[PDB]
């Protein structure tokens, strides 16, 4: 079913010490898979997952010089955007790029986006229907009416509805191995006390993938947010992720607290609760 | 791959 | 605006047992970082981290990790400068986070 590929592009420049610095990102879904980084000790595109280690030369040659033609491009819009800011070298400056096209689970084209933003801030977005641009700002205008004129919409249009779906099953099946296996959390609850009155429980959902879960308490079967907490999921570092769920009980009602843990990789949400 | 054109702002 | 900060171990925390420590930083812009893995105070050399990304509102994120062996009184933090911190912000791994 859905299935995404996603680049992510930073730039940010260096006044006295030359050209700014460049980094993109690949990722299919929340599997990261290339990278390129015009600081690393090689500055070309290079594989970040293991089913991608042995592609040609060429794949990896015509990556690099995408990317080093972009660093280019990125390196005069930076002087640009200084413009039309009223910016001296003075200080350094951030250029990001974003873009990315996901199929629905019919395994076609869903959707398509790409974005520019500015210090962190929203800059220039291609609209929805991919026909045009918007100035998310009015100092951006000059870089819309620009774009809008040249008619580069359409080379996005393209890339994001056939090179980028064409590409991601590509990878897809490059990958199939991993990157369409379904690794479910490894659950458990644990109990720390906080005093004689109160304790935590914890919920605890680990090594599991993609990303996207759902961790919640109930009390005697309802619903529970009073006194709940939820931590950011955070990557294992191995490919996984992880994540917890926390709620404040007294002395002797724990019996009464249930975690239900959702998951694509469960076949059924699964429902936990601390054995003593 | 990576979109082929980046704009120029 | 100010960068958020998770240490934890990649596997279930157990004396003498190799495992990793993570530090991931995320919520944070621009993307110079000073990230440090502390081992009793003491900064700990080679460590590594990932490629910088980003999420969908601009903001970047690292995971700095490194392998390590835990002892019952061991010590590890991960220490965080960033310009948007007036001081350096510093959190320790707790084994049950």
């Amino acid at each position: 079913g859905s299935h995404s590929l996603k680049y992510f592009h930073t730039s940010v420049s260096r006044p006295g010490r030359g050209e700014p610095r460049f980094i993109s990102v690949g990722y299919v879904d929340d599997t990261q898979f290339v990278r390129f980084d015009n600081d690393a000790a090689s500055p070309r595109m290079v594989p970040r997952a293991p089913w991608m280690e042995q592609e040609g030369s060429e794949y990896w040659d015509r990556e690099t010089r995408s990317a080093r033609d972009t660093a280019q491009i990125f390196r005069v819009n930076l002087r640009t955007l200084r413009g039309y800011y009223n910016q001296s070298e003075a200080g350094s400056h951030t250029l990001q790029w974003m873009h990315g096209c996901e199929l629905g689970p019919d395994r076609r084209f869903l959707r398509g986006y790409e974005q520019f933003a500015y210090d962190g801030k929203d800059y220039l977005t291609l609209n929805e229907d991919l026909r045009s641009w918007t100035a998310v700002d009015t100092a951006a205008q000059i870089s819309e009416q620009k774009s809008n004129d040249a008619s580069e919409a359409e080379h996005q249009r393209a890339y994001l509805e056939d090179t980028c779906v064409e590409w991601l099953h590509k990878y897809l099946e490059k990958g199939k191995e991993t990157l369409l296996h379904l690794e479910p959390p490894k659950t458990h609850v644990t109990h720390h006390p906080i005093s004689d009155h109160e304790a935590t429980l914890r919920c605890w959902a680990l090594g599991f993938y993609p990303a996207e879960i759902t961790l919640t308490w109930q009390q005697d079967g309802e619903g529970h947010t009073q006194d709940t907490e939820l931590v950011e999921t955070r990557p294992a570092g191995d490919g996984t992720f992880q994540k917890w769920a926390a709620v404040v009980v007294p002395s002797g009602e724990e019996q009464r607290y249930t975690c239900h843990v959702q998951h694509e990789g469960l076949p059924e949400p699964v429902t936990l609760r601390w054995k003593p | 791959v990576m979109a082929p054109r980046a704009l120029l702002l | 605006r100010t960068p958020k900060i998770q240490v934890y171990s990649r596997h279930p925390a157990e004396n003498g047992k190799s495992n990793f420590l993570n530090c991931y930083v995320s919520g944070f812009h621009p993307s110079d970082i000073e990230v440090d893995l502390l081992k009793n105070g003491e900064r700990i050399e080679k460590v590594e981290h990932s490629d910088l990304s980003f999420s969908k509102d601009w903001s970047f994120y690292l995971l700095y990790y490194t392998e390590f062996t835990p002892t019952e009184k061991d010590e590890y933090a991960c220490r965080v400068n960033h310009v948007t911190l007036s001081q350096p912000k510093i959190v320790k791994w707790d084994r049950d986070m």
